[PDB]
């Protein structure tokens, strides 16, 4: 899931 | 495990929410003034897809949001994203009665919305919300409180005590804003209710809007499709 | 309009005395509750509740002042929400169960009988558990329910006339009276000002979830109309299409 | 006149 990556950057 | 957000004052809350506001983005600079259904949906989708990246960073700066697990964060943004886009659009359009300011270079009205089937209705609802915000003289400090409430509220029951402590804090902030502006006690709680009732209409526009969006794709980048597919799973 | 001239107490008593009865279903515990009979029961029940709802709405202060066209519109928009908050309120004392009728009490394992319904069941259960935590009062519930009636379709009006906006203005004055009433109730229960504003906001935020549940429910209902409901409930679904 | 309209009207 892309949203997971974006909430960690 | 205590959260920093609960110790913030009201002014500290307001200033942190203002500071976190996303930027106002532009759409493509070749919007052929006569639009078709395909170029109408192109501009809107591209714009919404870029706004999402800024929304995710704004969410991380809403006080208390980072205290939730990654799962809870994902859930809230999945439930809330079109509500947040919409209240943002409606806020920008306050100074433009009869029009929707999607971008500073993309200001539309009713019959431009006719270019897409069923968008007419949602456009009319967005215009009613904006005009209602306008008659209410909604202030920027109130708008950012309202937008944070939508983020934390709209998935809280689809899961929780931390969220509700945070929601209470934003309520205290909203009343704090109304007392400072000179409203009586009665005007304070009447206005609080009026503002929170409008959120039910925003929920409704998002629901109607969502069901068109996940039927359009049925009949958009990967992030927008994963955000969209999060609602279609229940259709 | 007498609605704007009602004191808080009179408002509560008006709303309390207009409460519809709790109807029974024709559920036979011996009959195996298939998917077809499950929806048959829910549909027959709601259809009878609609008759009572229409006469309840006439007794909501300010409602009869509106034009007939507006009354129709408000009820067309709000009927499922109103059914659902009633369901959720009667279900407060039954954790993990939905009391559709005194003789129809259901947990989430039922309703998986009907595809796509267990998600809405879960949401109705969580709303009911939320009202239990808050210890919602009956006087507060009848206020909430009246707010749904007046609020859910107030921004979907045609409003082609300057005087059609004057109809929206009166609805807002009544909505403000009900807010006044809710606050009155909370101060009388011993709550402080901060607690009153906080509780008031918590109750109204739950209305956004009730709007969500109704929209998702309505979506499944006019999709089930395609699959193989009575005349009044048919025109009600058709309104959301 | 729909059903709802009539029932609202019955005096
Ligand atoms: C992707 C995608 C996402 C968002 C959008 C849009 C918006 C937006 C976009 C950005 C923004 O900042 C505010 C609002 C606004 C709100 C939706 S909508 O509900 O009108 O969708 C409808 C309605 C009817 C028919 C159809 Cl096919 C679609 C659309 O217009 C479009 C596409
Ligand atoms: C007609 C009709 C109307 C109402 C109902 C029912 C209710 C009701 C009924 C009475 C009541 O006092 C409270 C709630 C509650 C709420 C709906 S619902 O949203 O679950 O509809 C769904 C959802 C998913 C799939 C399907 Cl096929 C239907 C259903 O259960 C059923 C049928």
């Amino acid at each position: 899931k892309i949203l997971h990556r974006l909430l960690q950057d | 495990k205590n959260s920093l957000a609960l110790s913030l004052t009201a002014d500290q809350m307001v200033s942190a929410l203002l500071d976190a506001e996303p930027p106002i983005l532009y759409s493509e600079y070749d919007p052929t003034r006569p639009f078709s259904e395909a170029s109408m949906m192109g501009l809107l989708t591209n714009l919404a897809d870029r706004e999402l990246v800024h929304m995710i960073n704004w969410a991380k700066r809403v006080p208390g949001f980072v205290d939730l697990t990654l799962h809870d964060q994902v859930h809230l943004l999945e439930c809330a994203w079109l509500e947040i886009l919409m209240i943002g659009l409606v806020w920008r359009s306050m100074e433009h009665p009869g029009k929707l300011l999607f971008a500073p270079n993309l200001l539309l009205d009713r019959n431009q919305g006719k270019c897409v089937e069923g968008m007419v209705e949602i456009f009319d609802m967005l215009l009613a919300t904006s005009s209602r915000f306008r008659m209410m003289n909604l202030q920027g400090e109130e708008f950012v409180c309202l937008k944070s409430i939508i983020l934390l509220n709209s998935g809280v029951y689809t899961f929780k005590d931390h969220i509700h402590r945070v929601l209470d804090k934003i309520t205290d902030t909203l009343i704090h804003l109304m007392a400072k502006a000179g409203l009586t006690l009665q005007q304070q709680h009447q206005r609080l209710a009026q503002l929170l009732l409008i959120l039910s209409h925003i929920r409704h526009m998002s629901n109607k809007g969502m069901e068109h969006l996940y039927s359009m794709k049925c009949k958009l980048s990967d992030l927008l499709l994963e955000m969209l597919d999060a609602h279609r799973l229940h259709a």
